[PDB]
RNA sequence: CAAGACGGACCAGAGCGAAAGCAUUUGCCAAGAAUGUUUUCAUUAAUCAAGAACGAAAGUCGGAGGUUCGAAGACGAUCAGAUACCGUCGUAGUUCCGACCAUAAACGAUGCCGACCGGCGAUGCGGCGGCGUUAUUCCCAUGACCCGCCGGGCAGCUUCCGGGAAACCAAAGUCUUUGGGUUCCGGGGGGAGUAUGGUUGCAAAGCUGAAACUUAAAGGAAUUGACGGAAGGGCACCACCAGG
């Protein structure tokens, strides 16, 4: 939420907004870790595939 | 009558005393204003008299005295006294970027170079005069020249290498119809 | 279209009886237009006056903030508000190798005027001092500062505004401090730096009557 | 000396693009000379140009030739945009620029000096040259600086201007003097041809 | 229209020269500062954006305020010199010296040159980031 | 007037602290090195697996407050191709309080303790010896300058002490003439500080940490300059000016 804070807001208004921003912060960190894991698995599999290409299937006859 | 007094630092009191005759000669000859050195106040006071030819000569004399006290060369001060469009643009080193300690000193090197070669090249290219005091850089020249000098000095003071900075300054000088 | 300066007026502002030069000048004031009185409108103004514009023989690096209070038929009775040093002078004072001592006091005078007074002092290089450094140790600095507060209080708290203003024009306080600090560490140049105005008594006339004449 | 002009027959592109430029049947390909050391005196009209000074300060000879070709193409496009009679550039490739050929049946248009025109034809050509110079100075905001009898071609009773590679903007340090020299050369060429209505060099400079 | 004083005494005003990096403000007040007289900015004369901070706009504004103060009888001016201050550049620019020079040209009696900038004891934060500023 | 922030200039090749770090006055709190001692204990010591406190900034949980600045996010310029670039706002954050986090180019890129080994002349602190100078001549002591000497520091200059691949270093010296005590740690370059496992963590992450496979180099100091798209001069009626 890109809502500029004014001077007139009181408690249970700023608190809820900060807790909300905290919530999507924690969530966004969760899918950041998930994407790190997915790209890690994909890179490990593609490295195994490339090294397999080095080991087998490269030639003419 | 009115007078203008310029304070004199102790770090340049002997340089001003050595060049006292060469400063007081054009001040009383070409402008015709009384000049005194209040040793108690350590201030150079220039006052008008009945021998004053015209207005704004006292302002030019004050500008020349400020240029001499700041650390600029005597010929540069005389040229600023003779010419009309001359300004003393000064900027603190820490205004360009937040720099503290040894890195700040190294940044001075990035304005100076080995021997002052970068400063001399910038002075020749931009047609300005640059004095690098301990945390300050004072530039004297034309308004467009002062703008080009400020841009080049800020670029060198922001980490950029001196070769690329010199090339950019040469490009700006060629693009300014110098 | 209509020139606002035609509705204006030029009131006179004078220095008090303390200073040799009397007329400190002219003020542009919008005239009374029924609702708001011009006298009340100009009652809360400050004036920055140099000491060489008040006394001929004195120095030029002191400035005075002064409040006017009363209107006397295109005449303004002005009271002393505070004093400060010239910024060019302050930039001239701070040398590289020289310890600076600052102090402030909050002194209520005998006539009810509560002031926040400031004092700056620089250390003195000696006549045969080969050593470029002239640093004062911190306990000597604290002792100098404590003597500075006690001396400034002892020549301000015992007096009204008249004697304190009379003392600060030649800086008798500064000469007294520089005389008294030669026992601890010989000091170079001490002045009362800034005079702030903390608390003003109730406004009336007779004090201003004797203050102007 | 600096470029070679070749007449050629253009092809018909079979690509039915709505934005495809129409290729002329006869085209002129100008290829600038890159192996000749006689181009050391051409830096005066390139270093003064603000559009390429940051490029001219660090240009190699091949890059200088490419920048000159680009400047010539831009000058030709500016002249075509103002309605001045000049060849229309189709495509530019490095140091070779392709423009519309001036002539017919692979015969280039003869120059103004080599054209034997009558008195009325000479007056019309002088008026067309003056109008073209005024349009270049006012609308194109450029000075040809190489205008002469060999830089103008006569085709179908019209005067066409070529070699705009050395053209510079009027804001150059010596653009006005170069325009005055070109006007003086045009005035001398008109006075040699018997045009009594031809103005002097100063009058032509003031009018342009 | 003006003060009713003899020729010998000169009427004192306070001329604030605020030299920003956009343009310059030449604002004339009394010695009080309460009621002003004239404020001619850089955008009064130059119809552009580059030359707002140029010395030409400064000298034109100085000529305008000099004409105005001669119209309204103001014969002497104390000059307070101001830069943008704060965390920004502390030194007054070339527009300030150009404006004071142009005022001194137009017959103005020069009083005190008091360099009044809002200099911080300690800034809050520099407007630029940790990287750098000014290209 | 109010709000929070930060303590410039003084500010030094200075100071203190185990490091991180520490700059407005005043009081309190308990520390702390060095110096001085014809004081006391008498071997109580050095370094340390395990284990334990502190640990910049950023981050994470609960509150408060939010001036400035500002990750994100929103504008506008700039173009054969700009999405970097520049200026305008702006959320978390930046601040305080209580817990996690334990990482930095956390750098003197130099473990800690001890011995020997050149010179110089400055600086800080303490002490000692002093011609003389100032507290309006001080009436005795006493502060501030000047000349030394000692101890422990912070650093500089210089040397063919010796080292060293050299840059350089009074330690990086006393090393094939190799042994004072001790701790940690490196073994051609990548993969890789990666995967897996254990453990700490709310989380992000931290500590420990491979291999398969891959290459003949990767790297360190110093010396020149092909070339400047680097700047100067200087030369020539086979170049120019004045001309013929």
């Amino acid at each position: 939420s890109t809502q500029p804070r004014s001077k007139n807001e009181s408690k249970e208004d700023k608190r809820a907004r900060k807790q909300a921003i905290k919530e999507e912060r924690k969530e966004r960190r969760v899918e950041k870790k998930a994407n790190k894991l997915a790209f890690k698995l994909e890179k490990r599999r593609q490295e195994k595939e490339l090294l397999n290409l080095k080991k087998n299937v490269e030639g003419l006859k | 009558e009115e007078t203008r007094k310029i304070p004199v630092p102790a770090n340049r009191y002997t340089p001003l005393k050595e060049n006292w005759m060469k400063i007081f000669t054009p001040i009383v000859e070409h402008l015709g204003l009384q000049i005194r050195f209040n040793l108690k106040s350590r201030n150079v006071e220039i006052r008008t008299c009945k021998e004053t030819k015209d207005v704004s000569a006292l302002t030019k004399a004050a500008d020349f005295v400020k240029a001499f006290i700041l650390g600029f060369q005597v010929e540069d001060a005389l040229a600023l006294i003779r010419l009309d469009d001359l300004f003393l643009e000064s900027f603190e080193i820490t205004d360009v970027k937040p720099l503290k300690g040894d890195h700040l000193s190294r940044a001075i090197g990035r304005i100076a170079g080995k021997g002052g070669k970068t400063k001399f090249t910038i002075e020749n290219v931009t047609r300005t005069r640059i004095v690098l005091a301990d945390v300050k850089v004072h530039i004297l020249g034309s308004f467009q020249n002062i703008k080009m000098a400020r841009t080049a000095i800020c670029n060198l003071i922001l980490g950029n290498p001196p070769s690329k900075v010199y090339g950019n300054i040469r490009a700006v000088a060629s693009r300014s119809a110098d | 279209v209509v020139d606002p300066f035609s509705k204006k007026d030029w009131y006179d502002v004078k220095a008090p009886a303390m200073f040799n030069i009397r007329n400190i000048g002219k003020t542009l004031v919008t005239r009374t237009q029924g609702t708001k009185i011009a006298s009340d409108g100009l009652k809360g103004r400050v004036f920055e006056v140099s000491l060489a514009d008040l006394q001929n023989d004195e120095v030029a690096f002191r400035k005075f903030k002064l409040i006017t209070e009363d209107v006397q038929g295109k005449n303004c009775l002005t009271n002393f508000h505070g004093m400060d040093l010239t910024r060019d002078k302050m930039c001239s004072m701070v040398k590289k190798w020289q310890t600076m001592i600052e102090a402030h006091v909050d002194v209520k005078t005998t006539d009810g005027y509560l002031l926040r007074l400031f004092c700056v002092g620089f250390t003195k290089k000696r006549n045969n001092q080969i050593r470029k450094t002239s640093y004062a140790q911190h306990q000597q600095v604290r002792q100098i500062r404590k003597k500075m507060m006690e001396i400034m209080t002892r020549e301000v708290q015992t007096n009204d505004l008249k004697e304190v203003v009379n003392k600060l024009i030649p800086d008798s306080i500064g000469k007294d401090i520089e005389k008294a600090c030669q026992s601890i560490y010989p000091l170079h140049d001490v002045f009362v730096r800034k005079v702030k105005m903390l608390k003003k008594p109730k406004f009336e006339l007779g004090k201003l009557m004797e203050l102007h004449g | 000396k600096e470029s070679v002009v070749f007449h050629a027959y253009g092809g018909s592109m079979e690509d039915e693009k709505e934005d495809s430029k129409v290729i002329p049947t006869e085209c002129a390909i100008k290829v600038f000379k890159t192996t000749l050391n006689e181009f050391k005196n051409r830096d005066k009209y390139i270093k003064d140009d603000f559009r390429f000074k940051d490029r001219f300060s660090k240009l190699n000879p091949r890059k200088i030739i490419r920048m000159w070709a680009e400047k010539e193409m831009h000058n030709l496009a500016r002249m075509q945009r103002a309605g001045i009679p000049c060849p229309t550039v189709v495509l530019l490739k490095k140091h070779i620029l392709v423009m519309s050929f001036i002539g017919h049946d692979q015969v280039p248009a003869p120059k103004l000096k080599e054209v034997k025109l009558n008195s009325e034809e000479m007056k019309e050509a002088y008026y067309q040259t003056l109008h073209l110079m005024r349009q270049l100075y006012h609308e194109c905001t450029l000075v040809h600086a190489d205008l002469s009898e060999y830089n103008m071609l006569w085709h179908a009773g019209k005067v066409w201007l070529i070699d705009v590679s050395q053209s510079v903007e009027p804001t150059h340090p010596h653009g006005l003097e170069f325009l005055f020299r070109d006007c003086r050369n045009v005035s001398q060429f008109f006075q040699k041809g018997g045009v009594k209505e031809a103005l002097s060099e100063r009058e032509l400079f003031n009018a342009v | 229209l003006g003060p009713q004083v003899a020729e010998g005494e000169n009427v004192f005003g306070v001329c604030h020269i605020f030299a920003s990096f956009n343009d310059t403000f030449v604002h004339v007040t009394d010695l009080s500062g309460k009621e002003t007289i004239c404020r001619v900015t850089g955008g009064m004369k130059v119809k552009a954006d580059r030359d707002e901070s140029s010395p030409y706009a400064a000298m034109l504004a100085a000529q305008d305020v000099a004409q105005r103060c001669k119209e309204l009888g103001i014969t002497a001016l104390h000059i307070k010199l101001r830069a943008t201050g704060g965390n920004r550049t502390k030194t007054p620019g070339p527009g300030a010296q150009s404006a004071l020079r142009a005022l001194a040209r137009s017959g103005m009696k020069i009083g005190r040159i008091e360099d009044v900038t809002p200099i911080p004891s300690d800034s809050t934060r520099r407007k630029g980031g940790r990287r750098g500023r000014r290209l």
